[PDB]
DNA sequence: TTGCTTATAAATAGCTT
DNA sequence: AAAGCTATTTATAAGCA
């Protein structure tokens, strides 16, 4: 951007707005970006303050959240607050 | 660099009778 | 990257495992941006060829799949194609 | 792998209007 | 809230330490 901007609640609704639709759309790409290349599957849910609810899926929603739900071995599960710390080191 | 169990044991559950029932 | 690279599987299985870890990285690190920047929750979640497990929450997985229990009405959804087609047509 | 380093390819904040 | 357009900030393929 032309500019560099801290990440905290866009303030003003107006530019908070336009950034959520840019942004929105750049992480659905990448996301299919490393499901292709990668192959495999994602499931992407998004959920706005007016909780309009936004979604992406590789192939198919249902099946992955189904996979998902049968799936009770261990895995990665990370957070904002995990991310935060990760990015405060490198 | 945090890593964790399955993210839930009930609400997967109820997660699926869901999705499934939406057929 | 050093050179452009088409989106397609890759091949060299040692460079499309480097390539998977780098880019999931960054793909939760927007994911986060996204959802701190714009206020909303987000849920992201990945299955490699292995079916290993990988997610993340802007908080907890918990509420927002229970959240998308309620509102299961997707005011957008998208598959790998429509990113794919809506990559060209414009 | 196990990583860090660093050119390039990419995403995008802030303007037009 | 709507489209392009840089100027810049990021994200990252290859390198090679």
């Amino acid at each position: 951007g032309r500019k560099k901007i801290q990440i905290s609640r866009i303030l003003d609704q107006r530019n908070r707005q336009v950034t959520f639709t840019k942004r929105k759309f750049g992480l659905m790409k990448k996301a299919y970006e490393l499901s292709v290349l990668c192959d495999c599957e994602i499931a992407l849910i998004i959920f706005n303050s007016a909780n309009r609810l936004f979604q992406y899926a590789s192939t198919d929603m249902d099946r992955v959240l189904l996979k998902y739900t049968e799936y009770s071995e261990p895995h990665e599960s990370r957070t904002n607050t995990d991310i935060l710390e990760t990015l405060k080191r490198r | 660099s945090p890593k964790g169990t399955g993210a839930s044991t009930e609400v997967k559950q109820k997660l699926q009778e869901f999705l499934l029932s939406k057929s």
